[PDB]
Parts: C-alpha cells; structure tokens; sequence
C-alpha cells in the first residue's frame, strides 16, 4: 500500500544531455566531502553511468588511474580513497573501473587475487576486509572481482555455492548471511554470483520470480522489500535479478519506465531515489541502467551482472549465460 | 543553516585530518577515540573510523589494567547504543558491537537480547536488529522454542510482520529437524496464518508465508482427512473474503493455490475461471499470471495422459 503519487507534471522524456552535463561537473561541496569513505565507488557509478550514455571520453582517465594505484595497500587490496582502509567493495570497483578503461595491469592483479582469496571462510563466506564482517554482498563482490581478471580459480568456489545457497530462504529470496530475511539487494548479489559461478539451475526462478514482480508498485516503481516506499535503485536491483532469472517480462515495463523517468530532475539532471528528491550520481547511475535493461534506444546494453556496458565485458570475454 | 553546514565541514574534516596524522604516527590513544567519537555520530558509515577504534582498544588492552580495559568496554558499549539511536540502520555500528561482545570475558547476552526486543520495537522490520539477535540467540545457546515464542507475541501484536514469518519459518525446521514440515505442525501454521489474513487481508506477509505452508506437504493425493478438510475450509473462507474485498488480489490467487493443492484437474474450469478475474483485478502481474497458468495447464496435460 505505501507507495508514491506521481505528479501529472513529472518528467516523461529522457534527458540524456543534461544527465551528462551533471556527472562530468560532478565534484567540481558539504555531500561530497562526507562521502570520501565511498570514493572509488563513486567514481565507479560516474564513470559507468557515462560510458552507457557514450560520454566516457569527458571525463579524466589520467587522473582517475593515479587515484587507483594510490588506493592499493601493501596486502593487495583497494580502499575507497587515499588513506582509507582496504575492502572488497572498493576493490571490485577499482576493477571495474580498470576494466572500463582497459587498464588492469595500472594495480597489481596477483596481489588483489591473494587479497580476494584471504578473506575466504571455512564455510565459503566472504569477509569484507581483515575485521570479519560476513554478507553475500561480499560473496559477490570476490567472484566478481576474480570473473574480470579471469581468477576465478583462485578461491573455492563449491564452498562459495554452498554458502550462497545456504542464504536461500522460504520465498525463494536471499539475505546477508544463513538466517537472513530476503531483500532485493541480497538478491541482486547472490543471482549475480550464481550467474557467474554457472549455477542458476539451483534458483526457483518461478518461486523468486514472483517475490521480485511483487516489489512493483501501483506507482509502477519497485522497492526492495514488502512493505516498503519504491525507489529507482530498488528497481534497478530488482530488474537485474528479474533479467538474470529469465523472468523481466513479470514487470509492467511501460509503468516502470514513466517512474524511472519522474525521478529525474529537469533543472539540474540527475536522478534522484524518488520523484521531487535531490539527486545524486549512485541514482543517476542505477535509473540509466535500469532504463536501458527495459530496452531504451539512447542507452548502451548494459550487463545486469556486471552493472556495466555489454560492450566491455564481451571485450574481455566475461559474459554469464543467464536463464533466458 | 548553511553557514552551520561549512561550521561542521571544517570541524568534521579537521578531526579527520587529525585522525589520520596521528595514525600514521602510530598514536593508538584516547585522543583517537575522542576524535573518532565526533566523526562517527555523525557519519557511523566510515568505516575506516571503526577500524581505528579497534586498533586503539586492541592496543590499549595490552597497556592497561583489567579494571582499565573493562571501563573502556563499558564506555564502548554506551557509545555504540548513542551511535544506534542516531542511525539504527548503519552495518558499520552494528558490526562493532558484534566484533566487541565477541572479545569480551563475561558478555551479558540477557542485556543485548533485551537491547534487540527494544529496537524491534521502535521498527519490527529492521533487519540489521534481527541478524544482530540472531548473533545473540546463537552465542547464549538460545533454544528454538524461545525464538519461537517470542515471533508470535510480535505478530498477534501489530502488523508490519515479514521479518517475524520469515523468522519462523527458519525457526520451525529447527524444532523438527530433517536431513517440509510435519503434517501436525503444519496444520497449526495453517490455522496461526488463516487468522493473520483474516484478520488484516492488506497483510502480504501472511499471504506469501500461507504460500510457502501450502507447497510443504507431502502432495495432493496424499491429503488426509484432516489436510483435505482443512484446505476445503480454507478454500470457502477465501470466496468469504472475496465477496467483502472484489479487489484483494491476494485471496484470488491463493483461492487458484488451494484447488492445485485440492485437486487440479476437477478445479480446472474453475481454476481458469479464477486467473480471468485475478489478471483483471491485478493488471501489472498479468504477464506472471499468464506463465503460472500455463505452467499449471502443461501440468494438467501431463496428469491426462498418466490415465490408464
Ligand atoms: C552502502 N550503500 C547503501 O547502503 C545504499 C543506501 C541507499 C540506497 N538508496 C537509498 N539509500 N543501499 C544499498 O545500496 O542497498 C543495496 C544493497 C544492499 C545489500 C546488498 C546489495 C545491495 C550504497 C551507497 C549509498 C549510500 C548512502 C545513500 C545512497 C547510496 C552502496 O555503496 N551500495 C553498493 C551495493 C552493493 C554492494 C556490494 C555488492 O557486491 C553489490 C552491490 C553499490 O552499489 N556499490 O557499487
Ligand atoms: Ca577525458
Ligand atoms: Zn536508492
């Protein structure tokens, strides 16, 4: 029941050019200084959300591969800006960023590989950094990570299942860890995970499939959990899972897209989490994608595993079958 | 308000600084802490921050007291409980209080579990909360039975009741153990979420539990006396419901479930006569309704054609 009302005067067209003239002056500020524990990931959505919309160029290649080398430690792991500590978050966004550009071998790759490979548990888990904090995000983050510099033999990977599938619950969803109530984040992560470790036969695609069409609000948006407002990144995790299983036509695509499209903002561009909100790239980023998932023409293919152009990732040969 | 926001950038990014040089430096002491304390209430997320506290109790539990190091606990454990009011939804926070109690000689897990039915209570469907008295309940060898007991106080007392159901239905498996519930414990879930639903039919969260409750059987022709009536009683009460709510998309679908789990091919007018009006009252899952249908016609040619 809770949901938005979208105003009859909410942005019905897609502003490409605007979008693109908000990220490349972003951080040209109180919100950006505050979020210098996130950097690299930032940079990460910023400079993806441009290359889907063919803009990649504007931005600073140069300075951004300086910034990467500076942000890994001496263990091999990446931390999210210069000083700050390592973590598998920032780490698979070093290396997606890496990838974006071509650039891997700017850090060193079998260091980040023994990184990876040394948060492993006996149980499979993933650790985010040497502090011990288990989720399937983590999970995700490693194979992913591995998957684009082609080491995904380096960690054990039935393990990883088992850990994975373990998190599977009653609906059909995923959580954090075993026990864990299902969210479409946690999804997100494990059907990305179970794509590129090539188990997607072990989800109950029909079971999740309906949990995840169920997110979708009168609105037309989708949020990330029952009973819970949408927002366009909710629908962003939600849509990629959804196209991972097989099952993206489950959503109304017309209503989804006019929602995504209302959460723009015609002033500034960007995109914000709802109609009327202020913007942030993490938003921009997620509402692109998720537009261009539902088929939009402007907009490069974008994977919904990597959350990155298809373009680069059949470059580097890194393409999960996915259920269809 | 906007000269404020440049009062507290300087003041945030000056105890910043000054975190960092005295790292770098190698002064793991109380200054830190201070520092950090500032930092942290404001942005719990900063992860780096956390992990400087860490290295700053580590290393002052080996130049300390006992006495010394378990008043710096305490004082930890009041900080982080200051840090959850502010921002009860950080896994930052959460995390250092698990990472604390898990180093501690005599943790009172009472006080923590009680510290979990309070959260819960400001908002049922924090999930960090729930993982956090998971943690708890583990580490204090709290039984099932407990557990269970009290998801049913919360779900009788208001709504707002997914993460309570899907709590039991990691909790229940546990009190029966396998290497797909008993018939008798079922029959009891059954009867606990016919109640949910009749009581508030708006509550998905029961809907999605009956769900799961109705494919952990033991099949249609194998339904006992009991099972057949119980599900034939069901079955009524939903049409009930779907006379006093026309548009409760909920009761329509799981009346389609019901005859699946009664009989499919008696029920398959019926059962297409119910996806019709279902797709007309719940339009933007039509394409979902489509494939389930199909998916149930294809199961019915297969149960025609087993025919002797
Ligand atoms: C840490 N984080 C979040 O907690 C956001 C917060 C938010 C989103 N919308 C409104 N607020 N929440 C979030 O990303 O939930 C996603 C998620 C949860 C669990 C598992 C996977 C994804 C966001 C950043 C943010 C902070 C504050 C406000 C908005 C965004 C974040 O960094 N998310 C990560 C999510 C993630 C993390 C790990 C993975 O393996 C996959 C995805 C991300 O997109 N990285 O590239
Ligand atoms: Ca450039
Ligand atoms: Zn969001």
């Amino acid at each position: 029941q809770k949901d938005v009302t979208i105003k009859s005067d909410a942005p019905d067209t897609l502003l490409l050019e605007k979008h693109a003239d908000y990220i490349a002056s972003y951080g040209s500020d109180y919100e950006y200084c505050m979020s210098e524990y996130l950097r690299m990931s930032g940079v990460y959505w910023g400079l993806t959300v441009m290359d889907l919309m063919g803009q990649l160029h504007r931005m600073n290649k140069e300075e951004i591969l300086v910034f990467i080398k500076s942000c890994q430690h001496e263990c091999g792991g990446v931390s999210a800006s210069i000083g700050h500590d390592p973590h598998l978050l920032y780490t698979l966004s070093a290396v997606q960023i890496l990838t974006l550009y071509d650039s891997i071998h700017v850090i060193n790759v079998d260091k980040v590989v023994a990184y990876v490979q040394s948060l492993q548990k006996e149980d499979g888990s993933f650790a985010g950094d040497i502090w011990g904090e288990i989720d399937t995000r983590f999970s995700f983050c490693a194979v992913a990570t591995l998957a684009l510099l082609g080491k995904l033999d380096a960690i054990n990977v039935e393990k990883a299942i088992e850990f994975v599938l373990s998190c599977m619950n009653f609906d059909g969803g995923f959580g954090c860890r075993p026990g864990s109530e299902s969210h479409a984040g946690q999804i997100y992560c494990c059907t990305g995970f179970l794509a590129i470790t090539s188990q997607l036969h072990q989800v109950n695609s029909d079971l999740l499939g309906w949990w995840l069409c169920e997110r979708q609000l009168p609105s037309g948006g989708l949020n990330g959990r029952p009973e819970k407002l949408p927002d366009v990144c909710y629908s962003w995790w939600v849509l990629a899972s959804l196209k991972i299983i097989g099952r993206l036509h489950w959503i109304d695509r017309e209503k989804l897209r006019s929602f995504i499209l209302a959460c723009q903002d015609e002033e500034t561009g960007g995109f914000a989490d709802r109609p009327g909100d202020m913007v942030d790239p993490f938003h921009t980023l997620f509402g692109i994608a998720g537009l261009s998932l539902l088929g939009e023409e402007q907009i490069k293919p974008v994977s919904p595993v990597f959350c990155m152009p298809e373009e680069v990732l059949q470059r580097v040969n890194v393409q999960p079958e996915l259920v269809s | 308000k906007r000269l404020e926001r440049e009062q507290k950038l300087k003041l945030y990014q000056s105890a910043t600084q000054a975190v960092f040089q005295k790292r770098q430096a190698g002064e793991l002491d109380e200054s830190v802490l201070e520092l950090t304390s500032q930092i942290l209430g404001a942005n719990p997320d900063f992860a780096t921050l956390w992990n400087c506290r860490r290295e700053v109790l580590q290393h002052l539990e080996t130049e300390k007291s006992p006495e010394e190091s378990a008043a710096l606990v305490k004082a930890e454990l009041g900080f982080l409980e200051s840090c959850l009011r502010v921002n009860p939804k950080s896994y930052g926070t959460w995390h250092h209080r698990c990472w604390l109690l898990s180093r501690l000689p005599e943790p009172n897990w009472a006080r923590e579990l009680e510290l979990c039915a309070r959260f819960l209570e400001a908002d049922e469907r924090n999930f960090h909360c729930w993982d956090y008295r998971r943690f708890v309940a583990a580490q204090a060898a709290v039984a099932p039975a407990e557990e269970l007991a009290f998801t049913d106080s919360l779900i009788t007392r208001n709504f707002s009741n997914y993460s309570s159901w899907h709590y039991r239905s990691c909790l229940l498996p546990q009190l029966h153990p396998q290497p797909r519930l008993p018939e008798n414990v079922l029959l009891k879930e059954l009867e606990l979420v016919q109640n949910a639903f009749f009581t508030d039919p708006n509550d998905q969260s029961a809907w999605f539990y009956h769900r799961w409750l109705l494919g952990a059987g033991s099949g249609r022709c194998e339904l006992s006396v009991e099972k057949s009536t119980v599900l034939q009683s069901e079955l009524e009460s939903c049409k009930e419901l779907q006379e006093l709510e026309p548009e409760n998309k909920w009761c329509l679908l799981t009346i389609i479930l019901l005859m699946r789990a009664l009989d499919p091919l008696l029920y398959e007018k019926e059962t297409l006569q119910y996806f019709s009006t279902l797709k007309a009252v719940d339009p933007m899952r039509a394409a979902y309704l489509d494939d389930l249908r199909s998916k149930f016609l294809l199961e019915n040619s297969v149960l025609k054609m087993e025919y002797a």
